[PDB]
RNA sequence: AUU
């Protein structure tokens, strides 16, 4: 009742990390990068590494701020969308996988990251034979 | 030699297993040396990738809903690189449980923290992987005798919780070894000591037992077999190589859908032993997988 | 043994 009211105003990992990077703090290290062909689908979160030529595949749990800090996940069930799966991160952002998974969202339609693969908002292509 | 550089690693030739060598120091020509790992890849991701690449060439039983348990899955980094590789290698849906003495973040379905001696399970497993290594072994060395810490637990776990047809990959070193574990290799249809090419500068090897028969097909003296292992490492320098890490196209373990049967001990004739030996049969019940970690209660 |  009053314990959950206090937590929803105090402990906020997402903000504390974004502000920690804003200060200039070193991003979380030891994210587990996997060996893969780099000829995958390029989707955001997958049951197996699916990195394309423009991405790196990492073990999901090692890239989850909540898993890495040993704190509860921000949802009722406490379910993790990364743990047990593989996250594809653009090579240009592979230096901070945790920061990338927090600041971006997965397209519920194509399954690509918003602004890093998802082309659901581009104009309609002329039909091809 | 040369052609070994493109393999994931080197398996102990069978002739070494038939010798009667006296134990002595393991002295590697390239001790300590490091291999060139691909950019941003951890040593244990490379090591487990080569272990799995070699396991792909064996007759592993691979049923649906396969059960794998990984001991010594943690690291000073607080993550589980080996577990991430096992989950990549194993078919999707495979139950993967990992464990370590220290807390860590894992991709396994379940993680148990504490001494492996505190781990219980009423279920049988299809594959047991162990990277356990006692820090005590290194810091303070001593006469190279058989070690009895977590190795006594693994020997017991293999004899009671490994399904017939199941396989194991247990990490050993010059000083981290157990005579009873070598004796148990004689309870598999086949076994070897496998050295990853990325860690060939270390006395480390994985003792691989392929297709558990639940009884000795060969009487093995563990003290002599470890001396044979050291003789092989001392007379066959393995070149450090990361070459096999660059081709991951045939990496995933093929889902063979190996049959699982709950046969009794009185229904294990020579016909069944033959199927277990080719990785065509798993013998255990298929009950709900239940695991636990004992908690020491005190004020 | 966690290059
Ligand atoms: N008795 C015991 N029970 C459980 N874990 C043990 C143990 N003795 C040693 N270990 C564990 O063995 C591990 C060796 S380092 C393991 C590295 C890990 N496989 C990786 O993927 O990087 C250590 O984490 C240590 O905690
Ligand atoms: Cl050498
Ligand atoms: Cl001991
Ligand atoms: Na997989
Ligand atoms: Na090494
Ligand atoms: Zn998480
Ligand atoms: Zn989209």
């Amino acid at each position: 009742s009053t314990v959950l009211s206090f937590c929803a105003f105090a402990v906020d990992a997402a903000k504390a990390y974004k502000d920690y990077l804003a200060s200039g703090g070193q991003p979380i290290t030891n994210c587990v990068k996997m060996l893969c062909t780099h000829t995958g689908t390029g989707q955001a979160i997958t049951v197996t590494p699916e990195a394309n030529m423009d991405q790196e595949s990492f073990g999901g749990a090692s890239c989850c701020l909540y898993c890495r800090c040993h704190i509860d996940h921000p949802n009722p069930k406490g379910f993790c969308d990364l743990k047990g799966k593989y996250v594809q991160i653009p090579t240009t952002c592979a230096n901070d996988p945790v920061g990338f998974t927090l600041k971006n969202t997965v397209c519920t339609v194509c399954g690509m990251w918003k602004g890093y693969g998802c082309s659901c908002d581009q104009l309609r292509e002329p039909m091809l034979q | 030699n040369s052609s070994q550089a493109w393999q994931p690693g080197v398996a102990m030739p069978n002739l070494y297993k038939m010798q009667r060598m006296l134990l002595e120091k393991c002295d590697l020509q390239n001790y300590g040396d490091s291999a060139t790992l691909p950019k941003g890849i951890m040593m244990n991701v490379a090591k487990y990738t080569q272990l799995c690449q070699y396991l792909n060439t064996l007759t592993l039983a691979v049923p649906y809903n396969m059960r794998v348990i990984h001991f010594g899955a943690g690291s000073d980094k607080g993550v589980a690189p080996g577990t991430a590789v096992l989950r990549q290698w194993l078919p999707t849906g495979t139950l993967l449980v990992d464990s370590d003495l220290n807390d860590f973040v894992s991709d396994a379905d379940s993680t148990l923290i504490g001494d492996c001696a505190t781990v219980h399970t009423a279920n049988k497993w299809d594959l047991i992987i162990s990277d356990m290594y006692d820090p005590k072994t290194k810091n303070v060395t001593k006469e190279n005798d058989s070690k009895e810490g977590f190795f006594t637990y693994i020997c017991g776990f293999i004899q009671q919780k490994l399904a017939l047809g199941g396989s194991v990959a247990i990490k050993i070193t010059e000083h981290s070894w157990n005579a009873d574990l070598y004796k148990l290799m004689g309870h598999f249809a086949w076994w070897t000591a496998f050295v990853t090419n990325v860690n060939a500068s270390s006395s480390e090897a994985f003792l691989i037992g392929c297709n558990y028969l639940g009884k000795p097909r060969e009487q093995i003296d563990g003290y002599v077999m470890h001396a044979n292992y050291i003789f092989w490492r001392n007379t066959n320098p393995i070149q450090l190589s990361s070459y096999s890490l660059f081709d991951m196209s045939k990496f995933p373990l093929k889902l063979r859908g190996t049959a699982v049967m709950s046969l009794k001990e009185g229904q294990i004739n020579d016909m069944i032993l033959s199927l277990l030996s080719k990785g065509r049969l798993i013998i255990r019940e298929n009950n709900r997988v239940v695991i636990s970690s004992d908690v020491l209660v005190n004020n």
